[PDB]
RNA sequence: GUGGGAGAGGGUGGUGGAAUUCCCGGAGUAGCGGUGAAAUGCGCAGAUACCGGGAGGAACGCCGAUGGCGAAGGCAGCCACCUGGUCCACCCGUGACGCUGAGGCGCGAAAGCGUGGGGAGCAAACCGGAUUAGAUACCCGGGUAGUCCACGCCCUAAACG
RNA sequence: CCGAGGGUAGGGCCCGUGACUGGGGCGAAGUCGUAACAAGGUAGCUGUACCGGAAGGUGCGGCUGGA
RNA sequence: CGCGGGGUGGAGCAGCCUGGUAGCUCGUCGGGCUCAUAACCCGAAGGUCGUCGGUUCAAAUCCGGCCCCCGCAACCA
RNA sequence: GUGGUUCGUGGAGCCAUGGGGGAAUCUGGGCGGACCACCGCCUAAGGCUAAGUACUCCGGGUGACCGAUAGCGCACCAGUA
RNA sequence: CGAGCUAGCCCUGGCCAGGGUGAAGCUGGGGUGAGACCCAGUGGAGGCCCGAACCGGUGGGGGAUGCAAACCCCUCGGAUG
RNA sequence: CGAAUGCCGGCAUGAGUAACGAUAAAGAGGGUGAGAAUCCCUCUCGCCGUAAGCCCAAGGGUUCCUACGCAAUGGUCGUCAGCGUAGGGUUAGGCGGGACCUAAGGUGAAGCCGAAAGGCGUAGCCGAAGGGCAGCCGGUUAAUAUUCCGGCCCUUCCCGCAGGUGCGAUGGGGGGACGCUCUAGGCUAGGGGGACCGGAGCCAUGGACGAGCCCGGCCAGAAGCGCAGGGUGGGAGGUAGGCAAAUCCGCCUCCCAACAAGCUCUGCGUGGUGGGGAAGCCCGUACGGGUGACAACCCCCCGAAGCCAGGGAGCCAAGAAAAGCCUCUAAGCACAACCUGCGGGAACCCGUACCGCAAACCGACACAGGUGGGCGGGUGCAAGAGCACUCAGGCGCGCGGGAGAACCCUCGCCAAGGAACUCUGCAAGUUGGCCCCGUAACUUCGGGAGAAGGGGUGCUCCCUGGGGUGAUGAGCCCCGGGGAGCCGCAGUGAACAGGCUCUGGCGACUGUUUACCAAAAACACAGCUCUCUGCGAACUCGUAAGAGGAGGUAUAGGGAGCGACGCUUGCCCGGUGCCGGAAGGUCAAGGGGAGGGGUGCAAGCCCCGAACCGAAGCCCCGGUGAACGGCGGCCGUAACUAUAACGGUCCUAAGGUAGCGAAAUUCCUUGUCGGGUAAGUUCCGACCUGCACGAAAAGCGUAACGACCGGAGCGCUGUCUCGGCGAGG
RNA sequence: UCGAUGUCGGCUCGUCGCAUCCUGGGGCUGAAGAAGGUCCCAAGGGUUGGGCUGUUCGCCCAUUAAAGCGGCACGCGAGCU
């Protein structure tokens, strides 16, 4: 989708909103399984660790199931497909028989009226969930595990997925949106199918303000700055940097790996 | 136009008050002094009910 | 109408083997590539040649034809779903309902453009090596768009019988 | 009231002119190369795309007006 | 005016800083191949080294004086 | 690897130690400025211990100390206005 | 010792007169094999427009032991973000 | 002590000078007094009036009221006062806050961390104009009142009887409970009208004894009705979820509803009853009292941003929590308990005066400044919180009087010319609101557009078309049309209310910034690109624990540059950086000890110490330019000259492509041509010899947008020729 | 003169020098006349308005009897810009 405008207001023309034609009928929320009062605060303990942040509509969240084997063999039916301003991916919120409502990320394909399920069982259609193993060797799949037990964490922005490559002991070769062929365990659920709403990716945010309403303030260059307060600073009519292109701390950001080397996670990775 | 003292009864209990100055180590030090040099009033004089 | 037949006609989903390039392991040395001839290039940091494993993209050998199909552009491994034209027989129905067709409308190789994806091989530009008086070329070694998919544009041709 | 015309204001079409610039035509014996016609010494022509002092080269698909 | 770089056969460049020995590409001349010209092949010629001085036995080469040439600076007021 | 002592790596001991290695109970151990022999001196890895010493919020005495711009910032209801 | 000024953010309340312009989306009609599309009517979008409050501080004039250690007069920017 | 812009105090000078704090404005009569421009009174005049009037909050802390008073305080005076002395004054179960709840954030048992101090920290607690919660209208004081008094109406606790039921938790669930913009229906606050009801009174100066003028025609009010409107399904079985248990909730499955029909629940009318009640006139105030009064206390109209509220529609950026309240069950307990109706009893702490857009607060001042919320009437101008006048109400701003010079400030007008002024039309003027005609290049189809340029606007009479509220009518109130006619120099007759255009530069744009000399071409910005980051992520803060990132997960997050959009972004990897290289060379501690030294009679003890084994890093081998950067010099050549497509040669890592170019880059420079001018060191268009452009420190363009900067024209003018007169301070 | 002598140009106001641009007097002239050239006396008075530049100065446009050169802190900011 992607709904457009005409030029009527300079910007509101090369603007772009999402289409939420795939949000059932629902916009209010569900109390309950969410929301939680969500702390919004751009730093820490005082100061502020992220830069140009604050600001931006208020929001409530929506507290997901990211480990299904809560569950395991309990049938549930998809209900609504609504809107969740804490992420990138639209989510489903479903009943499952136990009598029991919990939201799901919300893959591309599950409509509502839907059952899922989840389980070594369970059977390999959108929305299912199964520990790696038992998944066919190919099928695309989103909502992974890294470890068993320890909740879903790959594959989870907009419309993004994962494909099983291989099997390899008591592991199973994947290959992250990214690129990277990752050996994770067998027993690390992964619900079938990609994350959906991908068009995502298409929405020309449009003005100034509609990034200040995700809560982002503007971004200076340091080239506009001093030298007192980043490196690209100074002196006369602009300038080309003058070294090697740096953050406002110092360390080299055109190039310059940062992985620390000696990390254990390093034995169970093989790309890029 | 607008200056710099904007009295506030609540800031300034809340800040200069007597609870607050025992709270920390320099603040506890600030009343020694305080009393220690003769000071009629240890901390400002912050009212009413 | 009825009853049958051929076919790379079109779209969608899936799938198979050959081969190339790359990665990994084994094994293995003093050269491999390439050309009219050479060099550039690659190779003792383990190449070429051989075996085993994996990744990935694109095109379908033999059948294959001087063949078939489509209105044209064009269409080729295999499977299924959707769908267009067409021919024969039977001479049952309608009953002149026909032909062509300014404009319109739709389709339209290749290259090209927009957006996102993909990227093995090839390959404009481009960089080297040779060739020549000079080579912005023909030959060689590299290589980016593009070539591939989805969507939307572009409307060209020795779009030729 | 209308009203020739005069005034003011903004358009439309057409003609003349302009530093400078784009390509074109024409002009016996100036310069640079060899693209085409013979297999033209890289078969050629073509649509498009890029590149090059110049003819032109190359990529992609096409064509017999070549084999 | 000041800083440093440079004048070499016809053209463009080496040659010095560690003084004795001028080298390369083109061009020019004679000869070949071609019907002829170019290409290509065979041979040959050409340099007071910007000038006036001395430095040494000996100066393109070291050192000062001028003749042009090129580049850099001419700031605070 | 450092600190302490006069000792700033010095021929650098002794005394404390953060890191690594890691003993013995008198024929046992440390020390006398690297180290070794001799000759000597002490007896580590538990603790307590007056007096002699410092100070002057406070009381008292004395002044070749000041005398209200001096002397405490304040002789006076001053850490006040 | 200070964020009772100023800067940013966090929690929670408030304020923005009145006029303009008129997006989508619907509704009917037209169009077609189905469309795209085109009409009106409706609708009320927008870091849209005029313009107070309010938030500014453009140009000039005054003031310059000032009313004022930043002010005053005329003018001007934005004003549902 | 004579000096130190010395330190402290005192007193001179300028000097009876500058000032006396908004140009809103004063005059008079009568008081009191030792003394009046300045205090009290009356009359006239002026000023504010979306306040310069009322009502809260903050802050202030006696400033409030009254008697007695002027030394000082007051920019003068002062009998007055916000000043001096004294006395009086603030009354709450229902208003605000607390014996209620939570937010950010504080604190913090458990726990973790840190030399000490101290840092972190789910429970809990603290924490508020957010949630919760029961008083409305009048009367009284010199000063207080939703507080005291009167009328009416409520809330809790505690203890009873009456009677219903399994009651029952800090525990389960429900609810509380939510954004922005635009809105419907019915109401109220508020306001206009009245031939109608009620009133002291008034006929002025030429007319009027008249449906004449002037004044006023309400407030609160329990249940019930009535009118609006919000909430809400009711059954029965099954149950494996809601961390114990539920009959509750949730999820299945059948039934009747789909309606607000019915339950409740607010709002608003009416309501027993209670209260108020003008002008004028009489009085004595520093003010209030009395009469008008048995006051009347009615009918239409307009009408909210407020009320019914959890109303509805739409949109994306997706919009607190906890308690009260309902329900559910657990331990316990069912002679308890709890629910409902009637009683009586109990109902505490703090705040309450006064100032409050200002002389009582922040600015050292009775300071032309700064200060959050509610009410903010009428008439007219299209509207409105705008503007002019003006109710209520409050002011004339705490030195006056004369004078009528220069000059200054603020304002008004001007013959003829009109930008000649000047760095610059700086300034000031022209223009100006609504309605109707009518509008170009260009363009991203929106715009450009209020383009440009025009005509209309008052009053009178006639005819006439819609609504709205009333019944389908009169009235009242809104919007229209046609036709005649009247007066001025002039009809948005006053006040508020764009000058216009053409053309370049820069930046796409709305925004942002040097509080207190710079608002811009600078910052930001959507968008593009590069690079990091597999999640205990990268990055940042922190000694740490820990937190932010993020309860996010490559369509995500950090960093860098460029900066809408269009067309594009060429070559150089030699140096620098970064990325890739289980080979080499070096390379520290450590391992190793060939070998040598010092002592001992010696075993031994203690030193040095070569091979060799040794990381990262550098070296080396490759890559990488939307990484740091860089992107040539000299000669010759065409059949008029001329120039050079063409050639030679030198060096480089490679030898700036496109596009632009005397530029925001051009030194020589007022380059040289062309354009505007009578004249043009600027400006616009060209050429290219680019001192010293050029492609993401982007290149060249670009509609729209601008308190940006340059050039021109039209209009208009005191800017000027060139001044003159008048006004007030 | 740095315990401060404000600095280019313009504007307002001037004032002085003569090495005179104009007007008056005069000699030589290759001075027929008219008009010039050059020089001597002479400073009393006069010495225009615009276009361009911050400009001084200059170059132009239209004139004029002429469109003079210089000084006074490159006259004059407790006079202005
Ligand atoms: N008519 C020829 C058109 O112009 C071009 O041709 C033009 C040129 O190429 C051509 O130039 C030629 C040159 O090619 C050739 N090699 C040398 C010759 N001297 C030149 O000649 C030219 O100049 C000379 C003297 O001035 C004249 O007398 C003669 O007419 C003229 N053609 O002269 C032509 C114009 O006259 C295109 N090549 C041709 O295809 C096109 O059709
Ligand atoms: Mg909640
Ligand atoms: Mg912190
Ligand atoms: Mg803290
Ligand atoms: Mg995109
Ligand atoms: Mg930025
Ligand atoms: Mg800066
Ligand atoms: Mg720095
Ligand atoms: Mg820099
Ligand atoms: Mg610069
Ligand atoms: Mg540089
Ligand atoms: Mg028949
Ligand atoms: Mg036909
Ligand atoms: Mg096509
Ligand atoms: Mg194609
Ligand atoms: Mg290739
Ligand atoms: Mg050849
Ligand atoms: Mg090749
Ligand atoms: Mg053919
Ligand atoms: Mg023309
Ligand atoms: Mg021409
Ligand atoms: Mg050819
Ligand atoms: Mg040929
Ligand atoms: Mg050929
Ligand atoms: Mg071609
Ligand atoms: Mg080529
Ligand atoms: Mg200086
Ligand atoms: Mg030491
Ligand atoms: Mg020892
Ligand atoms: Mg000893
Ligand atoms: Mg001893
Ligand atoms: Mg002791
Ligand atoms: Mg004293
Ligand atoms: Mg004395
Ligand atoms: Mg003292
Ligand atoms: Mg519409
Ligand atoms: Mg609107
Ligand atoms: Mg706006
Ligand atoms: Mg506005
Ligand atoms: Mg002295
Ligand atoms: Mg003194
Ligand atoms: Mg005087
Ligand atoms: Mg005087
Ligand atoms: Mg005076
Ligand atoms: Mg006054
Ligand atoms: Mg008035
Ligand atoms: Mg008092
Ligand atoms: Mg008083
Ligand atoms: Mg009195
Ligand atoms: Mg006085
Ligand atoms: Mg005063
Ligand atoms: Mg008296
Ligand atoms: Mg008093
Ligand atoms: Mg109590
Ligand atoms: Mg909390
Ligand atoms: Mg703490
Ligand atoms: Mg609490
Ligand atoms: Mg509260
Ligand atoms: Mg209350
Ligand atoms: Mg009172
Ligand atoms: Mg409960
Ligand atoms: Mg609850
Ligand atoms: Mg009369
Ligand atoms: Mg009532
Ligand atoms: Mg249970
Ligand atoms: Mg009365
Ligand atoms: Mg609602
Ligand atoms: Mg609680
Ligand atoms: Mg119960
Ligand atoms: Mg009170
Ligand atoms: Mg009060
Ligand atoms: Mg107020
Ligand atoms: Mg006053
Ligand atoms: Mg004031
Ligand atoms: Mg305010
Ligand atoms: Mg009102
Ligand atoms: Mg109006
Ligand atoms: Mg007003
Ligand atoms: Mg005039
Ligand atoms: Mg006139
Ligand atoms: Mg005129
Ligand atoms: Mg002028
Ligand atoms: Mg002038
Ligand atoms: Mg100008
Ligand atoms: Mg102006
Ligand atoms: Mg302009
Ligand atoms: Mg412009
Ligand atoms: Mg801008
Ligand atoms: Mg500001
Ligand atoms: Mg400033
Ligand atoms: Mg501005
Ligand atoms: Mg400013
Ligand atoms: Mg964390
Ligand atoms: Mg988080
Ligand atoms: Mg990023
Ligand atoms: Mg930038
Ligand atoms: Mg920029
Ligand atoms: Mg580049
Ligand atoms: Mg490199
Ligand atoms: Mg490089
Ligand atoms: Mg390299
Ligand atoms: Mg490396
Ligand atoms: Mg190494
Ligand atoms: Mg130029
Ligand atoms: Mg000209
Ligand atoms: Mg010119
Ligand atoms: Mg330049
Ligand atoms: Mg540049
Ligand atoms: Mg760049
Ligand atoms: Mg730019
Ligand atoms: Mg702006
Ligand atoms: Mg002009
Ligand atoms: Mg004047
Ligand atoms: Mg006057
Ligand atoms: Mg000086
Ligand atoms: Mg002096
Ligand atoms: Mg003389
Ligand atoms: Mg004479
Ligand atoms: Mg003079
Ligand atoms: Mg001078
Ligand atoms: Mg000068
Ligand atoms: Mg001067
Ligand atoms: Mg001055
Ligand atoms: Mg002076």
């Amino acid at each position: 989708a992607v709904k457009k405008f005409k030029p009527y207001t300079p910007s509101r023309r090369f603007m772009t909103v999402a289409d939420f034609s795939e949000i059932t009928k629902t916009e209010p929320e569900k109390s309950l399984v969410k929301p939680l009062k969500k702390t919004g605060g751009r730093n820490n303990q005082g100061r502020i660790t992220v830069r140009f942040r604050g600001g931006g509509h208020k929001r409530l969240y929506r507290i997901i199931d990211f480990k299904r084997w809560d569950k395991v063999g309990i049938p549930a039916k998809v209900a609504a497909i609504e809107y969740d301003p804490n992420r990138s991916a639209r989510i489903a919120l479903l009943h499952y028989v136990d009598g029991e409502k919990r939201y799901i990320i919300a893959p591309d394909g599950l409509q509502v009226g839907q059952q899922v399920v989840a389980g070594p069982d369970a059977p390999i259609q959108v929305g299912n969930a199964l520990p790696l193993r038992f998944i066919p060797v190919g099928t695309v799949v989103h909502a992974v595990e890294l470890e068993p037990k320890k909740g879903a964490k790959l594959a989870r922005a907009a419309g993004t997925s994962a494909q099983i490559q291989g099997r390899e002991g008591d592991y199973v070769i994947l290959r992250l949106p990214s690129g990277e062929l990752r050996k994770v365990h067998g027993e690390c659920y992964a619900t079938v199918g990609a994350v959906g709403n991908a068009d995502h990716k298409n929405i020309v945010l449009g003005k100034a303000g509609r990034s200040r309403w995700l809560g982002r303030r503007p971004h200076v260059r340091g080239a506009a700055m001093n030298p007192v307060d980043h490196p690209h600073g100074g002196g006369e009519g602009r300038a080309p940097r003058g070294r090697p292109p740096a953050s406002p701390w110092g360390w080299q950001t055109k190039g310059l790996k940062t992985r620390k080397r000696r990390k254990p996670s390093s034995r169970f990775i093989i790309a890029r | 136009m607008k200056r710099t003292w904007q009295p506030n009864r609540r800031k300034r209990a809340k800040t200069h008050g007597f609870r607050a100055r025992m709270r920390t180590p320099g603040g506890r030090k600030v009343l020694k002094r305080r009393r220690q040099k003769g000071r009629w009033r240890l901390t400002p004089a912050v009212r009413k009910r």
